[PDB]
């Protein structure tokens, strides 16, 4: 999500004036965006979201040989997400987690070596997804 | 003590004036507004007129704006409220109450201090005394049981009358109903008392009626046949 | 701390009170951003109370957290859903006005289920339904 | 102009308990409402003004609540003295208005009612008409049903009843009822009975007599 | 009419008028359930398909909120036109936002200058608009395209795939018009 | 003592009509559900006494709306500048009986200035005949008089009826008026409802108007510089002032072109949703 006002004129009252000749342009810019963010969660749900019900799996693994315990969620392990996919997690790369900066943390300029910090300098934010990581690993067992 | 007087009820024919008169005392009556607000027996509470402290400013409901006035002589400490064109509807009991400032606005008292009511009809009729009947005790049960007697306070005008028995010797068991208002347009109305059965005879049971309009008085004895 | 501010209303014939997310900020910043000790005590009420949840994606402010999960009828981010309930006790009648209020919660992911496996057990249904749907696809914009 | 509205237009409590009448404005009046006490044929007497603040010299039990548009007289214990009617006022707007009024009855254990009936004297028979009487005492609740039958036809258009207040030690009540007939009328009929029908009676009371007996 | 009278047939080639009853026979074998089923239940079964067309005409009439997919399509023109037309209204660093005020208002030599402004303003938001379109247009187009796979696989015949007319073992679909788009009313079959 | 001002002080924005349109605008406006002071008119009573005969000057801020319910037609006209004394030009606007009169001079105020009818004992009429704004005026700039209109003169007291509200603007210097009247006899004092107000008049004076005061008026009482609120006062009066503030709103026109309904867009944050 980007903030036209702030990308453009970030903190400039006598900037903002002259944004303003513009007319239109940030509100559709924003309406753009803000569109195509509710189509991730719209892609998300129905892409996972499939079935209505969520199912668990018995303690009880005799699947006639088959051995699906690398497939299947690992009660342990924070999340509850299973063995081939940690991997999967493992081998991208995150841009953020935690949705939490300390502010103070951050004020001069080294913060920027932290990249999001930086991006929550000039207006850019980063909404989060509505299905959470652990949610999606529900239906990713229940689908299963 | 505070107190409102109202006179001036009565007897009206339609078309007729009258005004009634509210004394009042115990307070400075020239620094408060002053109501007349009025039930009407069917109908409910209505607030009649208002007039303010200094006597200019004056308020109406609808129905009575050409027909009333209300004024007030604050030597005389008494409010008068002038009526005309009486209709049968404006039959009524007439308070006088002290109202509150209508400056006091979201924060309004009401009326603190009522008076008795002045009783105004407004009917075609004219007085008439009432009729007296005897209801005589009539019971198919052995002696010794209770019984009931009374009288028969029939055809008068106006309102009010009086009922008492033996001259306010015998009050208890005593039930003397509200008058009704019959298809004649005259008043009607029955006490009775119940007794014990062994009294008949015994005891003496004297009706008294008193109807101050007509100014007639009657005394009728009961009797069982 | 910066960060968008989303109303979380239930639509206008039902109520006109609502809940505010304040995206991606700590409930700290809120009553500092404005000065609360400075304003009137009408004002005092709306910065600071047990009314208040923090949830991953910002400080939410006028809805109060619930431990029941339903299913969910707008999305805040982070896998919190806002609606609007009352529990109603009354003979004939539908949830009426009454103290009602806005509530966030962990979205249901659906009542969960669990599936009776077995090596010798199948579940065969004795009868059906025959069910309609409506599916909607736009076809074509207008010809500007 | 506003509309006030009281709700429960009548209600009936025992001793002790606490009632709570309730008044409705049709738009908002704010704080200006009072509420009055209303004795049989007695004037009004002020209990609440400001919507809660209580009158000087009116008892405590009584309290009055509100905000918004609606409001609330409550009384905490009932007592015997509260028999009433009791009206909400709003002092907000001209004109001024009164609601309907709540009349508050004191709930008693029930009582069926001794039934009397009377014949016409004979004084009365020399006028036009004959009145004959049936006298329905000391009952509650205060429903109470009277027919009349003339030779066991039923009557209409010619009765006419009358109710007391609730009385003062009993908390019973009673009622008159006149059925008036032309004299020819009367004469041409043999029995005059009285149907009464009551909550305390299990059977139907009827009391009759004979015109020549 | 061709899906009441003649089956799947009139897609592959002359409808081939077959009574109805018949269909549904041949339209359960598609799903794995054998003919008997149906005539065995058929009174149920019609009846059934009755009372369930009713319901889409209460669930319909009760809210316009099911037709979003459509109502957000005619919105979003809608917002873009207005957007469009508002742009008109922008000053664009210009003296004013009319041109014909330009026109009375300045000699060529200097209005030229205004006008330039709004001409290249302008006509960036029209630029921003049409490409708007297009892409959007590409989004209706992928939906017309399975759109017509729908009508093409669900009306005409009984498609295989899971999910494709609706949650459930499909039987078939009746298309049905609608404002700039279209609307199905698949029939599935889901077990009881 | 303070009032809600629910919904009221809304007016067109500009000469332009528009129909069937919701067009958002930024002018002064009264914020919603503000509070505004309450003044009034107590006529003597008891020993206490509830007496007030509140005519004081209050700011002139940003703008005023000014509303009022009279019993009688107390309150005659306003005082708008930084003096009220003289050395300065003035507005000055007050109705007699007959007519009205708006007036620049620098007009030598009384300490406590005030206009009136007295009602006379012998018969019925009530007539203006206290005026005692100034003494005297000097370089008179602009002066205007309206028609002749009936009011009440007379001294009578409470809010049963005439509802009048005003918007008072300075817009580049103009000084701007609105007015809206509808009796609110049946009506709540100062009710709760939704009315939007139409510039009556245009006044190019320019003034620079720091401070406003409200004159009220009863001839029953006589006048002199220096008058401290002595004597006798006028009927029972109440009027509104509220402060205008720059802020958003999103106004509704009806086919007609009339303002139905507003959303003060600050108010909350449903009320920003609405703007939006």
């Amino acid at each position: 999500s980007v903030d036209c006002t702030m990308y453009i004129c970030g903190d400039s009252t006598e900037c903002s004036n002259l944004l303003l000749q513009y007319g239109s342009f940030c509100t559709q810019l924003n309406r753009a965006l803000t569109g195509i963010a509710v189509e991730q969660d719209k892609n998300t749900q129905e892409v996972f979201a499939q079935v209505k019900q969520i199912y668990k799996t018995p303690p009880i693994k005799d699947f006639g040989g088959f051995n699906f315990s690398q497939i299947l969620p690992d009660p342990s392990k924070p999340s509850k997400r299973s063995f081939i996919e940690d991997l999967l997690f493992n081998k991208v790369t995150l841009a953020d987690a935690g949705f939490i900066k300390q502010y103070g943390d951050c004020l001069g300029d080294i913060a920027a070596r932290d990249l999001i910090c930086a991006q929550k300098f000039n207006g850019l934010t980063v909404l989060p997804p509505l299905l959470t990581d652990e949610m999606i690993a529900q239906y990713t067992s229940a689908l299963l | 003590e505070v107190q409102l007087v109202e006179s001036g009820g009565g007897l009206v024919q339609p078309g007729g004036s009258l005004r009634l008169s509210c004394a009042a005392s115990g307070f400075t009556f020239s620094s408060y507004w002053m109501n007349w607000v009025r039930q009407a027996p069917g109908k409910g509470l209505e607030w009649v007129a208002n007039i303010n402290q200094d006597g200019g400013e004056k308020y109406y409901v609808d129905s009575v704006r050409g027909r009333f006035t209300i004024s007030r002589d604050n030597a005389k400490n008494s409010l008068y409220l002038q009526m005309n064109s009486l209709r049968a509807e404006d039959t009524a009991v007439y308070y006088c109450a002290r109202d509150p400032y209508d400056l006091y606005g979201d924060y309004g008292g009401t009326f603190d201090y009522w008076g008795q009511g002045t009783l105004v009809t407004v009917s075609s009729a004219s007085t008439k005394g009432p009729s007296v009947f005897p209801l005589a005790p009539s019971s198919k049960s052995t002696s010794g049981g209770t019984a009931a007697l009374g009288c028969l306070v029939k055809d008068y005008f106006p309102e009010p009358v009086t009922v008492s028995w033996n001259s306010g010797a015998l009050t208890s068991g005593v039930h003397t109903f509200p008058a009704v208002l019959q298809s004649s347009g005259l008043y009607s109305l029955s006490s009775v008392v119940t007794v014990p059965s062994s009294s008949l005879g015994t005891q003496t049971y004297i009706c008294n009626v008193n109807h101050k309009p007509s100014n007639t008085k009657v005394d009728k004895r009961v009797e069982p046949k | 701390s910066f960060g968008g501010v989303s109303v979380i209303t239930p639509g206008t014939n039902t109520s006109n009170q609502v809940a505010v997310l304040y995206q991606g900020v700590n409930c700290t910043e809120v009553p500092v951003a404005i000065h609360a000790d400075q304003l009137t005590p009408t004002w005092r009420v709306y910065s600071t109370g047990s009314n208040v949840f923090q949830t991953r994606a910002g400080c939410l402010i006028g809805a109060e957290h619930v431990n029941n999960s339903y299913e969910c009828d707008i999305p805040i981010g982070a896998g919190i859903c806002a609606s609007y309930q009352t529990q109603t006790n009354s003979p004939g009648s539908a949830g009426s006005v009454a103290s009602q209020s806005i509530i966030a919660y962990t979205m249901s992911l659906g009542a969960e289920n669990s599936v009776a496996y077995s090596n010798n057990s199948i579940a065969i249904p004795t009868n059906f339904t025959i069910s309609v749907t409506t599916e909607i696809l736009p076809v074509s914009m207008t010809k500007t | 102009d506003i509309q006030m509205t009281q709700s429960p237009s009548t209600l009936s409590a025992s001793v002790g308990d606490r009632v709570t009448i309730t008044c409705r404005a049709s738009q908002s009046i704010s704080s200006w409402l009072a509420w009055y006490q209303q004795k049989p044929r007695k004037a009004p007497k002020l209990l609440i003004y400001k919507a809660s603040t209580l009158e000087s010299g009116v008892p405590s039990r009584f309290s009055g609540s509100g905000s918004g548009t609606e409001f609330t007289l409550t009384i905490s214990s009932l007592q015997p003295d509260d028999f009433a009617t009791y009206y909400c006022q709003q002092y907000n707007s001209y004109s001024l208005t009164f609601g309907g009024g709540t009349k508050v009855e004191i709930k008693r254990t029930v009582a069926a009612p001794s039934v009397f009936i009377f014949p016409p004297s004979d004084e009365q028979l020399k006028s036009g008409t004959a009145s004959v009487v049936c006298l329905l005492n000391n009952f509650y609740p205060r429903e109470a049903k009277v027919q009349w039958k003339v030779d066991n036809a039923l009557q209409s258009g010619n009765s006419q009843e009358s109710v007391t207040e609730q009385d003062s030690k009993d908390s019973t009540y009673s009622l008159s009822s006149t059925l008036t007939l032309s004299k020819a009328d009367y004469e041409k009929h043999k029995v005059y009975a009285c149907e009464v029908t009551h909550q305390g009676l299990s059977s139907p009371v009827t009391k009759s007599f004979n015109r020549g007996e | 009419a061709g899906t009441i009278t003649s089956g799947w047939t009139f897609g592959a080639g002359a409808a081939l008028q077959i009574p109805f009853a018949m269909q549904m026979a041949y339209r359960f074998n598609g799903i794995g359930v054998t003919q008997n089923v149906l005539y065995e239940n058929q009174k149920l079964i019609a009846n059934q398909f009755n009372s369930a067309i009713g319901k889409i005409q209460d669930s319909l009439s009760s809210t316009a909120s099911a037709l979003g997919k459509l109502q957000d399509v005619v919105n979003q023109n809608a917002q873009a036109l207005n957007t469009l037309v508002k742009q008109l209204s922008s000053n664009f660093g210009a003296i004013s936002s009319v041109l014909n005020d330009i026109l009375s208002r300045l000699d060529p030599p200097e209005a030229e200058v205004q006008i330039d402004r709004l001409i290249t303003g302008r006509l960036q938001s029209l630029q921003t608009y049409v490409t708007q379109q297009l892409i959007r247009a590409a989004e209706i187009r992928a939906s017309a395209n399975l759109a017509a796979t729908k009508m093409s696989e669900c009306v005409l015949g009984q498609s295989k795939r899971v999910d494709f007319c609706g949650k459930g073992y499909h039987l078939m679909s009746f298309p049905q018009s609608a404002p700039h788009g279209v609307v199905f009313l698949h029939v599935t079959y889901v077990p009881a | 003592a303070y009032t809600n001002s629910f919904t009221r002080g809304v007016y067109y924005p500009d000469k332009v009509f528009r129909s069937s349109v919701l067009h958002s605008t930024q002018d002064l406006f009264l914020p919603f559900f503000s509070n505004v002071t309450w003044f009034h008119a107590i006529h003597v009573s008891g020993t206490n006494g509830t007496k007030r005969f509140d005519n004081p000057v209050l700011p002139f801020n940003d703008g005023v709306y000014f509303a009022s319910t009279e019993k009688s037609n107390i309150i005659r006209g306003w005082i708008f500048g930084t003096t009220l004394d003289s050395k300065t030009q003035s507005l000055l606007i007050v109705n007699n009986a007959t007519n009205v009169v708006i007036k620049v001079c620098e007009f030598q105020f009384c300490n406590d200035p005030f206009l009136g009818v007295y009602y006379h004992k012998n018969n019925k009429s009530w007539m203006e005949s206290e005026f005692r704004v100034y003494s005297s005026a000097n370089n008179c700039t602009f002066e205007y008089v309206s028609q002749p209109f009936l009011m009440d003169l007379e001294g009578k007291q409470g809010n049963f009826k005439n509802l009048r509200e005003f918007v008072f603007k300075n817009i580049d210097g103009y000084f701007k008026i609105y007015s809206k009247h509808t009796p609110i006899n049946l009506v709540r004092d100062l009710p709760q409802g939704f009315s939007a107000l139409e510039p009556l008049v245009d006044l190019p004076i320019g003034i620079n108007i720091t401070r406003f005061q409200t004159l009220l008026a009863l001839h029953r009482s006589y006048l002199t510089p220096g008058d401290s609120s002595s004597g006798w006062t006028a009927g029972a009066a109440a009027y509104y002032v509220g402060y205008l503030q720059p802020r958003t709103f999103l106004l509704k026109y009806n086919e007609n072109g009339t303002i139905t309904d507003a959303v003060d867009c600050a108010l909350d944050p449903l009320s920003e949703t609405k703007c939006t």
